[PDB]
């Protein structure tokens, strides 16, 4: 009969009793659908997730929505599997909640469509790739000074108004154009107005046709705010496995995911750990991140925005998050005013892939030389600021001359910016970027004005622009 | 006398700049310990509250 | 046991003076870190000068540590210790470099080490 | 078959446990034997945890408990305008009953992400500092956070009064405040004429904890009635920290597991659920909007506490008031360094956008160099000019109590300050310069005022400069 | 004491004064008895009913149509920690503040009331 | 039937509780109907507490539990070499099952006082800095401690690779590491040929806490089987900090009261019980030895934390990796101020003891003299020679990734240094000089190399000087 009965309702925690020998498994999804039998009842459509077996055929669950109106003794039905979310082509260009139901106004998905469980074991050690590969993003600064690894995690740092959404849209566009792979955006604990603004930006940028969007509203219960990330990840896993392509995955804020997990643990009554976090923080983060890997017939790479509580990098949540990251990109407000539209800090950004064994000896040498030149300019800046210019030596003058050219050449024109500027976008291969930066370091284009190196793309655009303007 | 006055002013400027740099380094080294103590205090408080709740 | 009637008046006085100068040196640490030695008064320079040498002379080489460093070790009687610290407090060895006081033992070993270094 | 009836088992500290009540709903409204209302929160296996919404001294073990069958709801309608009402809907003033016709539940789903529109309409608070540095838009919710003795209530009263002719309905919710202060606030609103478009919801300190817990939801439910009819509503929560404390008290008395600082696990869920109902609706939904101004009280100005951290993470911005600035005679006491508005720019008119940036830069420079003002031997070119501009900027940003300023006059005075026309006026006479400038404007600058009002853009630069110079000709310096 | 003052406020209809030697001990005693009563501990070990108890005590000291009660409450802050829950709750009811200065007392400027530290709304 | 069969009562968070099992013994392995193994910790009066060693999703209340009669054990044998297994001994890489025919208990007593011998045999890591400043002997417990992303795993991989021709068996244990990282490490080991004598034990972060808690004990149990047969074993624990975190999670899930940093009381005993099993057996016991290189990750270089202090108070010394000086990237910088080897020195070969003594002093003098920010005095004897020597030593101590160097060539290059043979060659050519010198040595100085290999003393000093001078003559300076 697999029919349960509600016996306890305490906020977002609901306890259900089943007939003996027919209890649902852990992480299963239970449905409650009730119709008002009289004037002292309300309609209810609620979904629960099994968490514990308390004994005496009783199961403790966490609600996915409001529990108001629940009555002890209401019928509960077990679906026999964890939460199932539709996958496939039907999810492209759509907006979903944690339950997998569409949020936008274009209609419901047919009930016969394929659905996949939210909870799934991580891929086996047998299936993983045996080598490290570079994901060519087409952005000069990223491809040069902080390469991306297929199947790796990239930490994104920055505030508002610095270009985070523009960078995200450009990454999605470039990946879809040059690799045929779609991207997935997962909003965890975001602000609703900001989510709507991002939706409209992706709509009018022409990018939304190649992405699937999942939002966990900030007013949603902690269970939803915790399972939204898994919903997005299992949306992306279908395209990793069946279509065999390289897929992106964006997380709005993973710290809010950890906070939702902590709230769920506090509600469940487990004893707290560390600075008040759940004892299972490390294993929850591992279960989330270990499914983002590069297998033999695909790869999922994730760009995650990270919030540091109280600016403390030793806090348990950022400390656990950082143990999974493979790269880091920092967006700089100073560069934002200076006019470098990508605004990626060339010195703060770091990547594990910047090694000779991975990117090549020539690439490593060029990157190291560029970083050293930028650093040297950084120290010289105060000398130019306080002392006279004549105090600079000949080599210092040459370094100052080269550094501005390099810094302006790190900028790039994006396809997304076309709707606001007019000029088309450009996709720059990594080898072309390396060749251009090596030529700049050689002094092959010293005579060109520093303004000729702004928003060009490849190196030939610099000389073409210089000839056009003079 | 004029040369001595100029030298005195330059020396005072340099000394003050060095003092500011040292103060900033001390400030950051103290902020690290402040963060550690904050974490320890939060952990102790939450542990005491949970133990008191469990005692009932 | 550190009482005048137990260890002796001279021992007690030397110990108290050493503790006092070490406490003053510890107090001056914040000013030293912020401004530097240039801002100390004339006698505070002397206090630091004596305190660093006293702190270094408090170290010792041990018999059990020979197998790890090769230093044979030393056994310093309390009378020799008191005499050496009194001599240091009186300013007898203010000219020697502070590294000569590091791991010697008796007070004469300080002079021998300084002379070997080239003072 | 005891389904709609129950008997009390335990009584104490405003919490009662009752046997029976098999068919009671979670969050339902429940009436005791002597007429005291109650709300069911803990539906345990064999008993119900009931919070008491009144004096519990008259309840003893064995009393009968009656089930009402109604989810907690509050009256709504136009009849509540000009009334002081407790969170249950019962008037607290002696003016008589209310004739509301329909009611809505306190707990309701928030508007969906697809039903919203970007914030683009300014909300003029009448305060120069807020309207210039941290603008507030219709549909945005903004946090005002600071210690006591900083005039947060004064800011709320001024921004409520300023909506007299802007066609907006205001709701003021007082949680944990003193009844004397609430009465004085109501009298001030009556005197200034704001009671014909505002509603006051009060839950003082002596009231039971569930009333303080429920007051913000009653206010939001009252506001949503007008919001969904196509109107614009402004909601002010006078203190959310006390509401959180009351919820913590209730949860601890119900023996729910405690989290950090003994708060329950769902305190963030509580606050996000409350504050996510303020939004700017789309055109298909009627175009209505609701804006919220929650208040948070800090001790020694520590924004690192749990509740302030949660509210800052939830809201779209913050306005920070400083105790030392308040003590220094600066009545607004607004710290622009720590304040931020994530919606700013879109929530301003063109005239204000054209002038706000230079003011922000000057204020930032003055705040950087303020600590060294008593040195007149500094660089005669840069530092002296920056200090002279910053002092006049600070004097301009000051404001009198209960006297909001129109946006056009604010634009004109900030333009005059930022264009250097005030550089010769003494710092002590800046305020008088502003007062007589407003008088001169309302006397013979009606064309400029009308142009600003009807175009939201600055008038001709030459005409404005000529007007300013003409006023400076007749201005007298002490 | 509050009831004794309330009689004169209500019946005689005159303005009266109510002095409290230390308002912090009032909350401390409730904090002491809460654990034995059997309630879960609050943030800093205080009682969960601290705010409502303090409100029910303070809100009876009000001015009415006839007479009034005004209260001078000496407040002790342990270790000068102003973030402590008891002083934090108490400060939400105050309208004025008077600080006595030992420096002024030594200088002989009685009542030794600090002219700068004292504030009033 | 309850003598050997039980029934599950509660399931949650990886911990179960079963009714029955009257004949079960403490520490026994139990098997669920799902096939997932478990361990019985608590034998209460009416129920048995069981810890699930695997996925607990498939276990439900009402399932049966069956006794196995064996205390917690792992398979071990020669057939385990070249395989990748989980803490339970199940193959993970595929390639068919494992044909082991013996088992060892997880909890085994450590060798006694009279069963041990002093450490006297060197463990060559192939890294110049470690082999010169912090020598490691067989039977020693040496801690490698440093911040995140400082190449600790690279150091471990180089040390394992360098054991190719030596009579050593390596065991690599990964706790809480990324499975992709483990895959790449195994691939690198296979490429370099280390799989012929190494065993890999893996427990990814996605695994439940009990497996992470049990992995190091499985590794040491596998090592002890070879140790007690007279062989030599090298064991590497990759994150004792992660193991401690897993144990803390399990303890808090078991409602045990926490202590410092929420860690349980016996967190020190957890590490001591494991690290006390590495020892150098006496000739009576067989002369075998097991050496361990535990890894601990710090936060911002703080070695005063609870776990780092606990591990330091157990091992025989530590190696500290400097994150700020890891700017070179290729090789981590060993902080000589904190690094120390209490047991080493006696195990170091005779030549290295003769040569490294002055190198230690040179490096210490350079590191104390540096950080003067380009002082202007520039006293010749005190500054110039010492700075040149220190720069040359720092250049020499650098190394290439996955390029271990034989001890004879290490000794020869460090003797070429510190004797003035490099003070003329510029510092930017030191690495190329070292590479060319290694080529020249293995081309011509076969007599010197064979002398060093046959006897651990330096060859004839005049011959060595002649060879070095000949190479210097043949070398061209950039």
């Amino acid at each position: 009969m697999t029919r349960g009965r509600v016996i306890q309702v305490m906020g977002p925690v609901v306890d259900v009793k089943f007939e003996n020998g027919h209890l649902p498994a852990i992480y299963n999804a239970l449905k409650i659908q009730h119709k008002a039998r009289n004037e002292n009842e309300v309609d209810i459509d609620l979904t629960l997730e099994v968490a514990l077996h308390l004994g005496d055929d009783t199961v403790r669950t966490i609600a996915m929505a409001s529990t108001d109106g629940l009555i002890r003794g209401m019928e509960v039905i077990d679906t026999g599997a964890p939460i199932s979310v539709p996958v496939g082509e039907v999810t492209l260009g759509r907006v979903f909640n944690v339950l997998g139901e569409p949020i936008d106004l274009e209609g419901d998905i047919p009930a016969d469509a394929r659905r996949d469980p939210i909870h799934r074991p991580a891929p086996k050690f047998e299936e993983l790739a045996t080598e490290v590969e570079i994901l060519e993003t087409g952005i000069k600064v990223v491809d040069l000074l902080a390469p991306y690894i297929k199947g790796g995690k990239i930490g994104l740092f920055g505030g508002a108004g610095v270009g985070k959404t523009v960078l995200i849209q450009e990454l999605i566009h470039n990946i879809a154009q040059e690799h045929g792979g779609i991207s997935v955006f997962a909003g965890v604990g975001e602000r609703t107005r900001e989510g709507n603004d991002l939706y409209h930006e992706m709509k009018d940028s022409g990018v939304i046709s190649k992405t699937a969007m999942v939002f966990g509203q900030m007013n949603e219960p902690p269970g939803a705010r915790m399972r939204v990330a898994l919903t997005g990840l299992t949306m992306a896993e279908y395209f990793r496995d069946e279509q065999g392509q390289d897929v992106l995955l964006f997380i709005d804020n993973i710290f809010r995911f950890t906070q939702a997990g902590s709230e769920v643990s506090a509600l469940l009554g487990r004893m707290p750990s560390a600075v008040g976090y759940q004892p299972t923080l490390a294993t929850e983060m591992g279960q989330l991140q270990e499914r983002i890997t590069s297998t033999a017939k695909g790869s999922i790479t994730s760009i995650q925005a990270i919030y540091v509580p109280a600016d403390d990098y030793t806090d348990p949540a950022p400390a656990t998050t950082f143990s999974h990251l493979d790269a880091t990109t920092n967006l700089e407000r100073k560069l934002a005013e200076m006019g470098i539209y990508p605004a990626v800090d060339p010195l703060a950004s770091t990547s594990r892939a910047l090694a000779p064994e991975i990117v090549g000896e020539e690439h490593y040498q060029v990157a190291r030389k560029v970083q050293q030149t930028l650093q040297r300019y950084k120290e010289l800046q105060d000398i130019i600021a306080i002392l006279g210019m004549d105090e600079l030596s000949d080599e210092d003058k040459l370094v100052v001359h080269r550094a501005r050219r390099i810094q302006f050449f790190l900028s790039q024109n994006f396809h997304v910016a076309e709707q606001f500027t007019g000029q088309p976008g450009s996709y720059v291969p990594v080898k072309e970027t390396v060749r251009g930066f090596k030529e700049i370091l050689e002094g092959k284009y010293d005579h060109l004005p520093e303004d000729a190196f702004r928003l060009v793309g490849r190196i030939e655009e610099v000389v073409e622009k210089a000839k056009a303007m003079g | 006398l004029l040369d001595a006055k100029a030298s005195e002013h330059a020396a005072r400027m340099t000394a003050m700049k060095n003092a500011t740099d040292n103060a900033n380094e001390l400030i950051r080294t103290l902020t690290l310990s402040y963060n550690r103590a904050r974490q320890a205090a939060i952990t102790q408080e939450i542990t005491e509250i949970v133990a008191g709740a469990n005692a009932l | 046991a550190l009482a005048p009637e137990i260890v002796g008046e001279e021992h007690y006085q030397v110990a108290r003076k050493v503790q006092q100068t070490l406490q003053r040196y510890k107090e001056l640490q914040d000013i030293i870190a912020i401004l530097g030695m240039d801002e100390l008064s004339d006698e505070d320079k002397l206090v630091v000068h004596r305190a660093r040498r006293i702190q270094f002379f408090l170290s010792q080489n041990f018999h059990v540590a020979e197998q790890f460093t090769g230093q044979p070790g030393s056994y310093v009687p309390v009378k020799e210790t008191v005499r050496g610290f009194k001599e240091i407090l009186e300013g007898k060895y203010d000219h020697l470099p502070e590294d000569a006081f590091r791991l010697v033992g008796r007070i004469e070993e300080v002079v021998e080490k300084a002379k070997a270094m080239g003072v | 078959q005891v389904s709609d009836v129950g008997t009390v088992i335990q009584v104490g500290d405003g919490i009662a446990r009752a046997h029976g009540l098999d068919n009671v709903m979670s969050g339902e409204l429940v009436e005791f034997a002597n007429g005291v209302m109650g709300m069911a929160l803990n539906l345990e296996e064999n008993n119900v945890g009931i919070v008491i919404l009144g004096p519990y001294t008259g309840i003893k073990e064995g009393d009968e408990v009656r089930r009402t069958g109604r989810i907690m709801e509050v009256p709504v309608g136009e009849a509540l305008i000009g009334r002081v009402v407790n969170p249950l809907g019962q008037p607290v003033d002696g003016l008589g009953p209310v004739e509301t016709t329909e009611t809505r539940p306190i707990e309701s789903p928030a508007p969906g992400v697809m039903d919203r529109r970007s914030v683009h309409e300014p909300l003029q608070t009448g305060i120069k500092a807020i309207d210039a540095l941290v603008p507030i838009g219709r549909g945005q919710r903004e946090l005002i956070i600071g210690d006591r003795q900083t005039g947060k209530t004064s800011v709320a009263i001024d921004t409520i009064i300023n909506q007299k002719d802007q066609n907006m309905i205001s709701i003021y919710v007082a949680i944990g405040q003193k009844e004397s202060t609430v009465r004085t606030v109501v009298e001030t609103l009556r005197k200034h004429g704001a009671l014909d478009y505002t509603i006051v919801v009060t839950a003082s300190a002596s009231q039971p904890a569930p009333l303080l817990f429920l007051a913000p939801y009653a206010g939001v439910a009252m506001g949503e009635y007008f919001m969904y009819k196509g109107k614009h509503v402004l909601v002010v929560y006078d203190d959310l920290s006390k509401q959180a404390a009351a919820y913590r008290e209730l949860s601890l008395l119900l023996r729910r597991p405690p989290g950090r600082e003994a708060y329950p696990g769902d305190i963030f869920y509580l606050h996000s659920r409350l504050l996510e109902r303020a939004a700017k609706l789309s055109d298909a939904k009627g175009g209505g909007s609701l804006t919220a101004l929650p208040f948070v009280e800090t001790q020694a100005g520590d924004i690192s506490a749990y509740i302030p951290t949660n509210v800052i993470s939830i809201t779209d911005g913050q306005i920070f008031l400083q105790s030392d600035l308040f003590f220094s005679g600066v009545r607004p006491a607004i710290n622009a360094g720590l304040s931020v508005s994530r919606v700013g720019g879109a929530a301003q008119i063109k005239a204000m956008k054209k002038v706000a940036g230079t003011l922000r830069l000057d204020l930032a420079a003055y705040r950087e160099l303020e600590a060294f003002a008593q040195f007149g031997s500094d660089l005669d070119k840069a530092t002296q000019a920056k200090l002279a501009r910053g002092a006049r900027t600070v004097e301009v940003l000051k404001q009198d109590l209960h006297q909001p300023i129109p946006v056009e006059k604010q634009v004109l005075i900030i333009y005059a300050l930022t264009r250097g026309f005030l550089d010769d006026i003494p710092v002590e006479d800046v305020r008088r310069f502003e007062k007589e400038f407003y008088l001169f404007l309302d006397q013979n600058g009606q064309h400029l005022l009308e142009h600003i009002r009807t175009t939201k853009d600055l008038p001709n630069e030459d005409d404005l400069n000529k007007a300013i110079e003409a006023f400076k000709k007749t201005f007298v310096v002490s």
